[PDB]
């Protein structure tokens, strides 16, 4: 029983490292692409709700 | 075929006229009665009801009444409307067109 | 929520490591302590919900359902231990384990912030429930009842899975707190009609909606008593709870998409109430009574008004305790006469006086006698549907007449008249049975003194 | 006692769960004393507003 | 039936009577808080916003 | 006891007894018995309890909520600002419910107090009730169970647009 | 199932009771009860059974026309005001088996004599079954009649639930 736990933990530790590395790589790739293509990811100008118009749908 | 017969139904009162219906073992039967009655009635229902009765202002219902009194006193003293149709200040709003 | 999840999990090693004859004593005692601690969830604020972490949250809707869920486990254990007395020990422990795992899934289902997490746990409740019915049910038909229960649910849930994943891609999140702020109106199109249906039909089958209900009477007739208690008290409410949450993101399309389901529920409640007058099986009668009551909940949820959401929440809690009580009352007769036929054993008030009082109290709550929370919930729904359309008062009024008729007819047929001559094994009520009945009705009637805690977030 | 040791499992589960709930709050202090509604100056010997 | 009702009455009174006595002693010899203005420069504890001692105790202890 | 301005009452006008009979009034002697046997022992018990409360005097306060920017000042989808604005709107919504309850209680007390003259004598309470109900209805009615500050604002802007158009045509 | 004589006598009793409900007063009833008896005696000796049947058939149509819409009913007869009134107080004897020993201790003499009846029932049962078995034609009984005990020391077959039925005013 001791080796069952140890075996799972040992293998699980390295799979967790690779998992975290692959998501870090995914974020690293995504931010670089956004940085290199600012025209496709413009910083839109946000408006406030006082300015934006939303239709009212009464529940009656 | 090679099947056991259907057993006859057992009346727990025959072997134990004092049975509480919990177990055929009299000592276990009594203990199981006590936990149900003590943790069920003495604790959960009695202490739980007391706990619920003294909840500190469930969902600030009491605070809202005190707050409403404060606003009504202030707004009537100063000749303001008790309540306004507009929830949001129109000076902060910008209608289309 | 970990202060409830972990102790619930600990009930499993507790059961398996208990002495052979202390499995019922230990699991019942400690699941009552958990139920006691569940009252700490009453720390509810007037503006903010109680948001514990990224995964779990409670508000006024989930809190009463959580307390009902955790209170029902000890009751299911007392209800089950008699008819499982001849089972071998390992199989008794497995039965208790299925009940514990069902509670674990339920308390996580009601507190999940993220809707896919809700979906998975909402779906996970199927497995133990199916196992309980098919493994520990009594008769041959339990295998078919398991199949109808499984596939009715999956026929609805799988489209819901597609819709939820679609929603996250478009919106970017399924966290319910985020959806409260990022929600956008649903515009008219055929794409959104099917998105609306995929978001709702799974919960409708759970309620169940009239026309999708025929699985419920089969399941109840076949399930063991604990299966019936959890099915009626909590599992039906997963549909109600799901609809109460997901309707946030279906506006304004719900304004017209609700009509076919309001007509089914408004008419369905009259038909199921009338059906109750002619049922011959006592468990089947109570199952049809549940469909009638849950029809109001569907209507209340669909018309989306503060009063109806308060009525829906109160009805869900009141129905849970009442219907679970009725099944326990019916079961106690069954454990004596081994038949569910309502006409078989009559005049039982003459032989079991106190148990006849439990029948009377249970029936009075079922027909919603003021000021029970059963009436408060029903009255609030009737008030709100009157504003929706004045004509509905006629359908609501007729249902209240028929509901009183079958509630008392069930009481009169089984408890009054002349006792059946040849039935001579009607032994006196056990302390376990009387305690089981009073642990339903006493919390139910105590809630009348403080209804606000079951009126939900709109209070 | 070996007869009644099982009766600490659920109570210890509750204490452990209560414990883990409180540590989980410590990962959610990004806005402690930073909300517009409740922001204020620290009390003379106070180290944090809540924990 | 008589035994069950006797047992039910005993276990409700087992904690009910002490709770009823405890509430009475608390109300007499402790009493409720008196509404006061928040003193300038003072930050009340969150459990100081409730009037009844049991409610304050519940808020201070659990919530 | 309570703020007399928030819950006003007129000055009571009782008429002095003006007997026109020789028979003793049984109510007068019952009042003396009630005062001696009921009120006096009750008052003594309360005075004892009041002494204990004085020995242990402590305070509780009324929570004050700082105003925060409202939903009109929140950028679209900026959840952190929308959250504070939304929680504030909900608090005010619960306060306005209690303001209407205060005005309704004034109306109900006036109707009972004025007896058969209530239709004439309760006009001011009735008019104030009518106004606060109108204002409350404009703010919150028809928002649905999933109401929010956003929907409240959308309703107000719809009303403002109809008011602007009506004046434009006028 | 009913013979012609039985049908006539049932009509005669039925008509008198409805006549009594119309008349109310005893002297008035006695007078008209005699006229009615005279009509029945006018055809007592009719030997032609075809004519006799027609007379019976016509008398039944006459009764239906002239029956009281609200005839007198004895209080405890079916449809009477006291019918079934005391069924709620009738408790079967087998319930005493389930009494707690402390309840049984309050009636030591009653329960001693009760054991003597249960013993009598046990020791009689095999004879009762065997008597019915040897007195029943091959194709089962043709009627619901039961036989008497034939020997001394025997009890009539199937007696327990008749002998020990609840009293008519059991409380
Ligand atoms: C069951 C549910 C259990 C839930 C838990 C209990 C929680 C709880 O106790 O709260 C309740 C409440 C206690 O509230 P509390 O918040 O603790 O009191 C705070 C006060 O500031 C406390 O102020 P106080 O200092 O004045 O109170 C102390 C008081 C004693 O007060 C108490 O301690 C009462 C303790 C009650 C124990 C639980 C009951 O001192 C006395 O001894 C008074 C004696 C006067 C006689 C001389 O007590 C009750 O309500 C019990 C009944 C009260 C008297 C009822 C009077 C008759 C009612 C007439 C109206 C109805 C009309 C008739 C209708 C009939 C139908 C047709
Ligand atoms: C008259 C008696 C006096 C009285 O009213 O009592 C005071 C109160 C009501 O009066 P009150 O609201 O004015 O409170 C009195 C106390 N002060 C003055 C401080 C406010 O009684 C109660 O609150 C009783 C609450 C009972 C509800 C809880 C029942 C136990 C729940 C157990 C959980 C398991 C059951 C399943 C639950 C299902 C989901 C919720
Ligand atoms: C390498 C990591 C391994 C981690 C292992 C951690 C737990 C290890 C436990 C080892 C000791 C188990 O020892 C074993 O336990 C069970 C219950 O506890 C006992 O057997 C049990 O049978 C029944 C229940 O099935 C009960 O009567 C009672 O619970 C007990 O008698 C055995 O008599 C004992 O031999
Ligand atoms: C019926 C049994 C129910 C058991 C559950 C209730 C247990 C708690 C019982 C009340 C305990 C005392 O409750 C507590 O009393 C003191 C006042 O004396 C209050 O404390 C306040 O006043 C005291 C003075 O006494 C000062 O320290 C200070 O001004 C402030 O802390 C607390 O805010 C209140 O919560
Ligand atoms: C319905 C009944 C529920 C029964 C629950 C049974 C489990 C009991 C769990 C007890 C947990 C108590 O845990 C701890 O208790 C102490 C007092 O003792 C509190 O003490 C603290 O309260 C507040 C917290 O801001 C502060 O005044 C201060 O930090 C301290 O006084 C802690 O806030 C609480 O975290
Ligand atoms: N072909 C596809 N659509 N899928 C796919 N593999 N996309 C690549 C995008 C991706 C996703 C997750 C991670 I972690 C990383 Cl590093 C990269």
């Amino acid at each position: 029983q001791l080796l069952y736990i140890t075996s799972f933990v040992f293998v699980g530790y390295y799979l967790l490292k690779r998992q975290d590395y692959m998501y870090a790589v995914r974020d690293h790739d995504m931010f670089s692409y956004i940085k290199s293509h600012p025209e496709d990811f413009p910083e839109k100008d946000k408006k406030t709700y006082g300015e934006v118009f939303e239709e009212f749908h009464p529940v009656r | 075929w090679q099947e056991d017969p259907e057993p006859e139904d057992e009346n727990l009162y025959e072997k134990n006229p004092d049975s509480h219906g919990y177990d055929k073992d009299p000592a276990v039967d009594i203990w199981n009665m006590r936990v149900v009655f003590f943790f069920g009635f003495s604790i959960v229902l009695v202490l739980g009801s007391t706990f619920v009765a003294y909840l500190p202002d469930y969902r600030m219902q009491e605070w809202a009444r005190r707050e409403a009194e404060r606003l009504v006193k202030y707004r009537e003293a100063h000749g303001l409307p008790i309540m306004e149709s507009n929830c949001f200040d129109p000076s902060k709003i910008q209608l289309p067109e | 929520m970990l202060k409830y999840i972990i102790p619930t999990i600990m009930l499993m090693p507790l059961t398996w490591l208990s002495k052979n004859n202390m499995i019922w004593v230990n699991s019942t005692a400690h699941s009552l302590l958990i139920s006691f601690t569940s009252l700490l969830l009453m720390n509810q604020f007037g503006d903010n919900s109680l948001n514990f972490s990224l995964l779990f949250f409670s508000d006024s809707l989930s809190t009463p359902l959580l307390i009902l869920t955790m209170w029902l486990l000890p009751l299911m254990l007392m209800a089950s231990q008699h008819h499982l007395s001849k089972e071998n020990l390992t199989r008794k422990k497995l039965f208790i384990t299925m009940l514990i795992s069902l509670q674990l899934f339920l308390i996580m289902t009601f507190t999940a912030m993220e809707l896919i997490l809700f979906y998975i746990l909402f779906e996970a409740t199927l497995v133990p429930t199916l196992i309980i019915i098919t493994r520990w049910g009594n008769q041959t038909e339990r295998l078919n009842a398991g199949l109808y229960f499984l596939f009715y649910t999956l026929a609805g849930s799988l489209p819901l899975l597609v819709a939820l994943i679609y929603i996250q891609n478009t919106v970017g999140s399924l966290n319910f707190l985020m959806l409260q702020y990022w929600v956008q109106p649903v515009h008219n199109s055929w794409s959104n009609v099917f998105m609306w249906l995929a978001c709702m039909m799974a919960f409708m089958v759970k309620m169940p909606l009239y026309g999708l209900h025929l699985w419920l009477p089969k399941a109840h007739v076949e399930a063991p008593i604990a299966g019936s208690m959890v099915l009626a008290a909590v599992l039906l409410k997963l549909g109600g709870y799901g609809m109460l949450r997901i309707t946030l993101i279906l506006n304004p399309m719900t304004d017209f998409m609700a009509y076919p389901f309001i007509m089914l529920s408004l008419w369905g409640m009259i038909m199921t109430s009338s059906i109750c007058l002619r049922q011959t099986d006592l468990k089947s009668l109570i199952a049809y009574s549940s469909v009638s009551h849950m029809a109001l909940v569907i209507v209340a949820i669909l018309i989306q008004t503060p009063w109806s959401y308060m009525g829906a929440t109160a009805l869900m809690i009141a129905h849970g305790l009442t219907s679970s009580m009725l099944f326990c009352l019916a079961n106690s007769n069954y454990e004596r006469i081994h038949s569910r036929t309502m006409i078989l054993a009559r005049g039982l008030q003459t032989l079991l006086p106190l148990m006849a009082t439990w029948w009377l109290l249970a029936s009075l709550t079922n027909l919603a006698l003021p000021p029970t929370i059963n009436l408060i919930g029903e009255l609030f729904v009737v008030m709100s549907t009157f504003s929706w359309s004045n004509i509905t008062i006629i359908l609501m009024g007729v249902n209240m007449v028929i509901t009183a008729l079958y509630s008392l007819y069930m009481l009169i047929m089984t408890q009054r008249g002349k006792y059946t001559y040849h039935i001579n094994n009607i032994s006196p009520s056990f302390t376990r049975e009387n305690a089981l009945m009073s642990l339903h009705i006493l919390p139910l009637l105590l809630l009348t003194l403080n209804p606000k805690i079951i009126l939900g977030p709109l209070y | 006692v070996r007869d009644h040791w099982v009766h600490v499992l659920v109570p210890m589960g509750f204490v452990f769960g209560y414990y883990l709930d409180r540590k989980n709050d410590e990962k959610l202090t990004a806005f402690r004393n930073k909300s517009l509604l409740y922001k204020r100056e620290l009390k003379p010997n106070e180290e944090v507003t809540w924990k | 039936d008589k035994r069950f009702l006797k047992l039910l009455r005993f276990y409700i009174l087992l904690t009910g009577i002490p709770v009823a006595i405890g509430i009475t002693l608390i109300n007499v010899f402790i009493g409720e808080a008196e509404l006061a203005e928040i003193p300038e420069g003072y930050v009340p504890e969150h459990w100081e916003y409730f009037k009844h001692p049991i409610s304050r105790w519940i808020a201070r202890t659990f919530f | 006891s309570w703020d007399k301005d928030v819950y006003p009452e007129p000055p009571r006008r009782t008429p002095a007894p003006s007997p026109q009979t020789s028979l003793p009034n049984p109510i007068t002697y019952l009042t003396k018995a009630f005062d001696l046997l009921v009120d006096r022992p009750v008052t003594l018990v309360r005075e004892f309890i009041e002494r204990q409360h004085a020995k242990n005097k402590y305070y509780y306060y009324h929570r004050e909520f700082r105003r925060v920017p409202d939903i009109t000042e929140c950028q679209e989808k900026d959840v952190l600002c929308m959250f504070e604005a939304e929680m504030q709107w909900r608090r005010d919504y619960k306060v306005d419910q209690e303001i209407v309850n205060i005005i309704q209680e004034r109306l109900k007390a006036c109707q009972q107090r004025e007896g058969e003259s209530h239709r004439q004598n309760c006009a001011k309470e009735l008019e104030q009730f009518t106004q606060v109900v109108k204002a409350y209805q404009d703010r919150y009615h028809d928002l649905g169970a999933h109401y929010s500050a956003r929907k409240c604002l959308a309703k107000q802007k719809q009303r403002m647009l109809a008011e602007r158009k009506a004046a434009k045509e006028a | 199932y009913l013979t012609h004589q039985q049908k006539v006598l049932r009509l005669y009793k039925r008509a008198l009771r409805h006549l009594e409900s119309w008349c109310i007063h005893r002297d008035k009833y006695r007078y008209f009860a005699c006229l009615l008896r005279a009509r029945f005696d006018e055809h007592k000796n009719e030997k032609d059974m075809v004519k006799a049947t027609q007379l019976l058939r016509e008398a039944e149509e006459e009764f239906w026309h002239g029956q009281h819409p609200q005839p007198y009913i004895f209080p405890e007869s079916p449809g009477g005001t006291s019918y079934e009134r005391y069924e709620c107080y009738k408790v079967p004897e087998w319930c005493l088996d389930d009494w707690h020993p402390s309840e049984k201790a309050m009636y030591p003499d009653y329960f001693a004599k009760r054991e003597q009846w249960k013993k009598l029932r046990r020791e009689s049962w095999e004879r009762e079954v065997k008597q019915l078995q040897e007195e029943t034609p091959v194709g089962g009984p043709r009627t619901e009649a039961l036989p008497p005990a034939r020997k001394q020391g025997d009890l009539p077959p199937l007696w327990w639930h008749i002998v020990t039925r609840p009293r008519e005013r059991p409380m």
